[PDB]
C-alpha cells in the first residue's frame, strides 16, 4: 500500500501570535485605507497636472512632506507595516514594533478592525491522502487544479481511497474518461464524467480499471471569513512582492506559491482554526503592502 | 492593573519598592500551565477554539515550590498582572518588597543558580510583546546586579539579537540612569484608537483586553488618584517629588 | 448624576467650624460615593475628627 | 533492528525484507572495517572539540 | 605559619563564573567534577569494579 | 526543627548544582536509563 | 581537489545590532557635519588673529567652553561617538550610550539620516574558492589586487575553476602570458591577455598548460549604497585610527587591513544584505572620528 499527499499541505510552520489584538488590527486597516488613497492620488495628479494631491496623501501616510532629494519610503508607517508582516509569517520573527507606535498610527483614520464582516472563496484543493493498493501508481500534482494520474498494472481492478479532509465545502471531480466513485459502504454507480462531493461525507473509493491511465481533475471551494476590504487580487500580488523583497526569509519556515496555498495549509494543520485568523490579518497587511510599494518603489 | 499602568522605569521601580511580595503570589488554585485546551468563543465560531494555556496569562496557575517558581511568579505579575500558586513561603519573605527580593541579599533568598534562558523559555518569551520583553529584561538585570552576574547578563543578550535591541539602559545602582530613561513600558493605558467591548480569540489577548477595559473604568473611578486636582490632599511621604530616590541608589 | 467621571471636592478651614462639619456630613450622605474620591473621603473624615 | 523495520511496515514480507536489507548493509560495513587494518595506513580516531574555557551561556 | 612556595602558577578560570555557582541546565554543569567518596552510590560502584579487576 | 529528618535541600526545595549537598543527593537508578544499563552490565559480569 | 580562498573572506564576525534606528542614524550624520565644521573653524582661526570661530564651533560640539589649561577632548559628543563606533564592530560589544543622549546630540544640527541616496565603489576582489586538480599548486595573494600563481607538474593540461561570488559587478583578469578562460560547459576561446567577466555568469574554467607558471591578476569593482557625505579617503584613515586606539579590541572578532576589506567580507556572509547597512553607518561614524580626532588630538 502506497500513500500520496499534496505537497503544499506538508508541515505548516507556526504563524506569529503578536499584533492580532484590536489595536493592531485597526493599524492594518488604517494602512490599507491610506495606501488606497496613495494609489488614487496618482490618478488625481494627472487630471490637475499638479503634484499637490500626491503630497497630501503622502503626508498623511508618512507624517512628513515628500522631498525631491530622497526616495519616498513611506516613513514610520512603512517601517511598521514591513515588520508586522514578518512577525505574522513565523513565530521566530521578532515583534520589534512597539505598541505605542501601533497606537499612534491606528489613530490616523477611523476604522473598525473587524475581520469577520465578510467571506472569501479560496480555491486550493486539499488532498490529505490517496490510499492505493500494490501494483498501482498514483501521482498528485497541482494546488489550484489537482491532477491525479492513476495507473494499475495488476490483473484486476483496484480500489483507490480519496481523503479530501473536513474543511473544504465543495470538491468537483472531472475524469479524462468516465469512472465510478462512491462513498464507503455504498453501491457503485454507472461511470460518469463529473462528481460533486462534500469532504465531510467521508472517504471516497474510485474503481481503477486495468488498461489506460485515468486522470482526475479536482477543484475545491472553501469559505473563510475576511474583512469587507479584502481583495484577493491585491492580496495575491502582495504575497509575491513580500517574498521577492525578502520578508519571509526566516529559519525553519515553509514557502508557498500563493496566499491561496498558504491559508489552506495552515487551516488543515492541527488546531488550524487558530492560524486562520492570523493569516487573514496578514492578507490585509499584504494588500496594503502591494499598494504602498507600487506607489513608492524602493 | 496598577502595575500594568506604569509607563516609565522610574514609576515601575517605585511601585515595586512599595509593593510586597504577597501581591505577586496568588492564593487561587488555577490550573497546570502547559496544556492544549478547547475554549469557547461564541462571538466568532460555533465550534470550540483550541489554545494552549501559559504562565503569562492573566489568570493564576499552579507553580513549583522552588525558588525558580518564585522568580517566575514575580515576572508574570509584572508582565501579565497575576502570579501563581506557591503557598507556605513564609512571613519573612512575603513581607519584603518585590525590589528587595530582586536586588537585596539581606532577604535571605539565594538566586545565583538561575538560568535566564530557561526562565525565558518557561515564560514563553516568543509569545511576549515588546513591552512585556522589556519588563522581563528589567527583572533580569536587577537579579544579575544582586548576584554579581553582570557578565552573564550581557552574554545572554548577545545570544538573543532581538533582546539586545530593546534592552533597557540603566545601571541598577545609580538613580541618575533611571531618571534619564525614556522607554515606554506601559501595557495598559488610555487608548487613542477605538476600544470596544468585544472578545478576543486567544486567552492572552482576551485577558489583556479585560485589563485594558478595566483600566479605563479604574481611570474614571473614585479610587484613581488625580495628581492635577488633588495634589495637596496626598500625604507628603508618598507625594510625587522631582528628587525621588530609591533607597541605596 | 449624569456623568460618572466627574468628581466633587471640598476645602475646609484650618480650624473647622460647625459649618465645615455640617457641609462635610451633607456631602457624604447626599452625594454619590462614586463622585467622592478616596483622598477627598479621608479629608472629610479628618475634618470631622478635628 | 526490528524497531526501524516495523515502523512503517504493513505486511510480514515487508518486515522481513527491511530486516534483511539492514543486515546486508551492516555486514558490508564490517568487512570494510577489517580491511582498514589490513592495509598499511593508520585509521583516524573520532574526537570531540570543546572550548578550552567554556562559558555558561 | 603556612608554608609559602614561590612557584609560578598559571591563572585558573572556573566553570562557575564570577558568582561562583554554576547555572542550572548548562553544559558546564554537566562537566563539573562531583564527589565520589561522599556519594554512596559511586563509592559502592567503584569498589565493585575494583574487586572485579 | 520539629522534624527529625532534615532534607538536603532546604524548605525552599532548591539545591544549587555543583555544591556538596547536591553531590551527595541520591540517584534514581531505575528511572535513569544510563544508571540502569550500568548496573545490569556489572551484575552480569559478576 | 585542492581548495584555495582569499584570506579576508574567511569567517566574517557578526556586527552590532544597536544604534541602527532612524534617530541614531541622524546622530551619526550630525556628528559628521559638526566634525567638518570643527576642522574648518580651526583653520579659519589659525589664519586670523581671533579665536572666536573656534570657540563657537567647539562650544556647540562639546557643550562646554574651551579652557587654556584643560585638554580639548570633544565632551559628550566625543564620548558618545567613540562608544557607538565600538558597538557597530561587534555584537559582543555593549551598548553603553543611552538613547536620550543620542537624541539630544542629534538635535544640534539639521541633516537627514538617509544612508541610501548615493553609492560608492569598493575595490576588494572576492575570490570565494579556486578548485584545482592534483599535481597542481595554486596560491592566492592580495586583496585590492589578487595574484594567483598556478603551476602544472602533471602530464596533461589541467582545468582550474574560479569562483568570484555573485556580489561583485565586474572582475578584470590579467595574465602574465595569454591563457584560455570560458564559462562552464562552453567552448574555450583563443588565448588572450585580458578578460572582462561578470561574476554572475558562473564559475570560470581556466586551461593551465604544463609549460611555465601563469600568474593571473584580478581587480574587482562592487557598488554599495552609501550616504552622499561618504568620503572613502576619510573613512580609510578613520578606520586605521580607530584600530590604533583600540576601538576594535574585543574578543572573538576578525581584523581587516582596510574598511574596503571589512565591508566586502561582511557582504559575502549569509546575511550580507543586512550586515552592509550597519557597516555603512559605521563608515560614516569612522569619517566623523577621523575629522574630530585630527582637530582635537588626545
Amino acid at each position: 500500500a502506497n500513500r500520496a499527499t499534496s505537497a503544499f499541505l506538508d508541515n505548516p510552520h507556526p504563524v506569529g501570535v503578536n499584533y492580532v489584538d484590536e489595536g493592531s488590527r485597526q493599524f492594518v486597516a488604517v494602512a490599507e485605507l491610506l495606501a488606497s488613497k496613495l494609489i488614487d492620488s496618482s490618478r488625481e495628479s494627472d487630471e490637475s497636472n499638479s503634484d499637490v494631491p500626491f503630497v497630501q496623501a503622502y503626508s498623511k501616510f508618512a507624517d512628513d512632506n515628500p522631498r525631491h532629494l530622497r526616495v519616498k519610503t513611506g516613513g514610520k508607517m512603512a517601517n511598521a507595516l514591513t515588520n508586522v508582516i514578518r512577525s505574522y509569517y513565523s513565530i521566530n520573527a521578532p515583534a520589534i514594533v512597539p505598541q505605542v507606535e501601533i497606537d499612534r498610527l491606528a489613530s490616523k483614520a477611523t476604522v473598525s478592525g473587524d475581520m469577520y464582516n465578510s467571506y472569501a472563496i479560496f480555491n486550493s484543493v486539499p488532498i490529505v491522502e490517496v490510499l492505493s493498493p500494490a501494483r498501482t501508481t498514483v501521482s498528485i500534482v497541482g494546488s489550484d487544479r489537482a491532477d491525479v494520474t492513476m495507473l494499475n498494472t495488476g490483473a484486476g481492478a483496484a480500489n483507490i481511497t480519496f481523503n479530501f479532509g473536513q474543511i473544504a465545502e465543495t470538491v468537483i471531480l472531472k475524469g479524462s474518461v468516465p469512472f465510478q466513485l462512491a462513498r464507503l459502504n455504498q453501491p457503485m454507480p454507472a461511470a460518469r464524467f463529473t462528481y460533486k462531493l462534500r469532504p465531510l461525507d467521508g472517504p471516497f473509493i474510485v474503481v481503477l480499471p486495468v488498461g489506460n491511465p485515468l486522470v482526475i481533475s479536482a477543484t475545491a471551494a472553501t469559505r473563510i471569513q475576511v474583512p469587507l476590504a479584502f481583495n484577493k487580487a491585491l492580496v495575491e500580488s502582495g504575497f509575491q512582492t513580500a517574498m521577492n523583497d525578502g520578508l519571509f526569509d526566516i529559519q525553519n519556515v515553509n514557502y508557498y506559491s500563493s496566499f491561496d496555498e498558504f491559508i489552506i495549509s495552515q487551516y488543515h494543520a492541527q488546531d488550524g482554526i487558530n492560524r486562520v485568523s492570523t493569516c487573514v490579518i496578514l492578507g490585509l497587511a499584504l494588500q496594503a503592502y502591494d499598494q504602498m510599494r507600487r506607489a513608492l518603489p524602493v | 492593573m496598577d502595575v500594568l499602568s506604569k509607563g516609565s522605569l522610574k514609576e515601575l521601580l517605585a511601585h515595586l519598592e512599595k509593593t510586597p511580595l504577597e501581591e505577586a503570589i496568588s492564593y487561587r488554585i488555577g490550573t497546570v500551565p502547559y496544556q492544549n485546551v478547547l475554549i469557547s468563543r461564541n462571538e466568532y465560531y460555533n465550534q470550540l477554539y483550541p489554545d494552549t494555556t501559559s504562565l503569562i496569562d492573566g489568570v493564576s496557575r499552579e507553580g513549583q515550590r522552588n525558588v525558580n517558581g518564585l522568580i517566575m511568579s514575580i515576572i508574570s505579575y509584572v508582565v501579565s498582572g497575576s502570579g501563581h500558586y506557591i503557598p507556605n513561603i513564609g512571613f519573612m519573605l512575603l513581607r519584603r518588597s518585590i525590589l528587595d527580593i530582586l536586588t537585596k541579599h539581606d532577604t535571605g533568598l539565594v538566586t545565583n543558580n538561575l538560568n535566564y534562558g530557561i526562565i525565558a523559555r518557561n515564560l514563553t518569551v516568543s509569545k511576549m510583546n515588546c513591552e512585556q520583553r522589556k519588563r522581563m529584561l528589567i527583572c533580569f538585570k536587577l537579579l544579575a546586579y544582586k548576584d554579581g552576574n553582570q557578565n552573564d547578563y550581557e552574554i545572554y543578550l548577545n545570544q538573543n539579537i532581538p533582546l539586545k535591541q530593546i534592552a533597557p539602559n540603566f545601571i541598577p545602582g545609580d538613580m541618575r540612569t533611571v531618571i534619564h530613561n525614556q522607554d515606554q513600558l506601559a501595557i495598559v493605558g488610555i487608548p487613542a484608537y477605538r476600544l470596544t467591548q468585544s472578545t478576543e480569540l486567544s486567552i492572552r489577548d482576551d485577558n489583556a483586553k479585560s485589563y485594558k477595559l478595566g483600566y479605563v473604568d479604574w481611570y474614571n473611578s473614585n479610587s484613581f488618584l488625580r495628581e492635577r486636582s488633588e495634589f495637596n490632599l496626598i500625604r507628603l511621604k508618598d507625594r510625587d517629588t522631582k528628587y525621588g530616590k530609591l533607597n541605596g541608589w | 448624576c449624569m456623568f460618572k467621571q466627574f468628581r466633587i471636592g471640598m476645602t475646609y478651614a484650618l480650624d473647622p467650624n460647625i459649618m465645615d462639619v455640617a457641609a462635610a456630613t451633607c456631602m457624604l450622605l447626599f452625594r454619590p460615593a462614586q463622585s467622592i474620591s478616596d483622598e477627598q473621603y479621608r479629608y472629610c473624615l479628618q475634618t470631622m475628627a478635628v | 533492528v526490528i524497531k526501524p523495520a516495523a515502523v512503517v511496515a504493513g505486511t510480514s514480507t515487508e518486515l522481513i525484507g527491511n530486516l534483511q536489507a539492514i543486515y546486508s548493509r551492516l555486514r558490508s560495513h564490517s568487512d570494510i572495517g577489517f580491511k582498514k587494518a589490513t592495509v598499511g595506513d593508520v585509521i583516524p580516531n573520532s574526537y570531540m572539540i570543546k572550548p578550552v574555557n567554556s562559558t555558561e551561556y | 605559619q603556612a608554608y609559602s612556595s614561590g612557584l609560578s602558577q598559571n591563572s585558573i578560570i572556573s566553570l562557575t563564573g564570577n558568582d561562583r555557582t554554576v547555572a542550572d541546565g548548562t553544559f558546564n554543569s554537566m562537566i563539573m567534577p562531583r564527589a565520589v567518596i561522599a556519594n554512596e552510590r559511586e563509592h559502592f560502584m567503584k569498589t565493585r569494579i575494583d574487586k572485579i579487576e
